[PDB]
């Protein structure tokens, strides 16, 4: 669980 | 309501300094944040707070109430999923 | 959200969105692993409703999105409509979703989790950009 | 209801409360027949709920009450949660309403129907009486 | 919230005149009442919003929201029956 | 419908 496969920007 | 997803980083505050919001209007089962120049508003609630924990995004909040106006000054409201993953976790047992 | 920012696409994978039979989003919701999606126990979500996923824009025809279909829903039964105290509603699904590169599960915390205030956290939806 | 009477007990027999499994009641309803009742779309109705009718008073035990089960819920699909436009839910009764001195139908208006500012109108419930 | 029903008189007021209260957030399937010295409040919703008409007591709107403190001094804002009842009428029809 | 078999007192 809780880790995209297309990584979140911040 | 915009046609893409929208993301907001936000601090999470205690629920004492949150009273100082929402007086008696905070529940132990209730978590805050932002009052960070973001708001959470009309159409997002039962979305996602997330916070990471040890590599992974874990469900903190789940978006509840707050300010009629979305105002980014007050902090929204957020359901503690710490006080309701034991039901969820049960509920997931008897279906 | 009052000033976010547009997410990159398939970023936040367990993020769904609830539509009525018209197609209006009116809440977002959170899957928990392929038949549990979860949302607030005020959306007062119902079957005639569906849950949304892979979506990125809500706009956009060209999505390889999944529309899926609502069997039960559970209203914690400790929920306060009085207090919106305990605003949780799991959703049980009729249909799987497939998980992929852009649909996935997001962790749930042990009871016994700490998550501190001060701690940068992140909330993601289509709500109201301006109010 | 903020500075409301007590009713005469039976003298408003077409309204019903909504309880969760739990008991609590936590929205009100309307008879229109036998088989359907109307409350309002957000109060977030599911079929765990019920529809009691024929009550006075929700202390007391020694009520010839009825307690009636959802079959299926009604949410108008016009119904806006941004803001709360449209805010009827009908409900489908998988019991009959047994009707008697203490439990019938309101009447629905025409479309047509004028009611004009200045009326002096009547609602009724089990609201909070002090906020 | 009361063990026994409760009951109130109270005036419907114009749309209009409600615009002076909720301003842009009273939609033409609204109908508006109080401000009289009685509010409907938490817990009231779904109930009956009643007018007697030739006889009968006929349903005119459905308590959907307002003040959040519950002020007698503002008008509740009800649900407009005349305008779903078109819609109830039709739900009657297919089940 | 809408008239009560127990008449309401205001
Ligand atoms: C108007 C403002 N306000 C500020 C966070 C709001 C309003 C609604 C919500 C959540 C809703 C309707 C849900 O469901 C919210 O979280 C905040
Ligand atoms: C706090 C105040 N306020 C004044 C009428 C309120 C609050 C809730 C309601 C109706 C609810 C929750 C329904 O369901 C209402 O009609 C008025």
């Amino acid at each position: 669980c809780g880790v995209p496969a297309i990584q979140p920007v911040l | 309501t915009p046609d893409r997803l929208q993301q907001a980083s936000l601090p999470l505050l205690s629920n004492t300094n949150c009273k100082k919001y929402w007086g008696t209007k905070i529940k132990d089962a209730m978590i805050c944040a932002g009052a960070s120049g973001v708001s959470s508003c009309m159409g997002d609630s039962g979305g996602p707070l997330v916070c990471k924990k040890n590599g992974a995004w874990t469900l903190v909040g789940i978006v509840s109430w707050g300010s009629s106006t979305c105002s980014t000054s007050t902090p929204g409201v957020y359901a503690r999923v710490t006080a309701l993953v034991n039901w969820v976790q049960q509920t997931l047992a008897a279906n | 959200i009052v000033n976010g920012e547009e997410a990159v696409p398939g970023s936040w994978p367990w993020q769904v969105s609830l539509q009525d039979k018209t197609g209006f989003h009116f809440c977002g919701g959170s899957l928990i692993n392929e038949n549990w999606v979860v949302t607030a126990a005020h959306c007062g979500v119902t079957t005639s409703d569906v849950v949304v996923a892979g979506e990125f824009d809500q706009g956009s025809s060209s999505e390889k999105i999944q529309k899926l279909k609502i069997a039960k829903v559970f209203k914690n039964s400790k929920y306060n409509s009085l207090t919106i105290n305990n605003d949780i509603t799991l959703l049980k699904l009729s249909t799987a979703a497939s998980f992929s590169q852009t649909v996935s599960a997001v962790c749930l915390p042990s009871a016994s989790d700490d998550f501190a205030a001060g701690t940068t956290c992140v909330t993601t939806g289509w709500g109201l950009t301006r109010y």
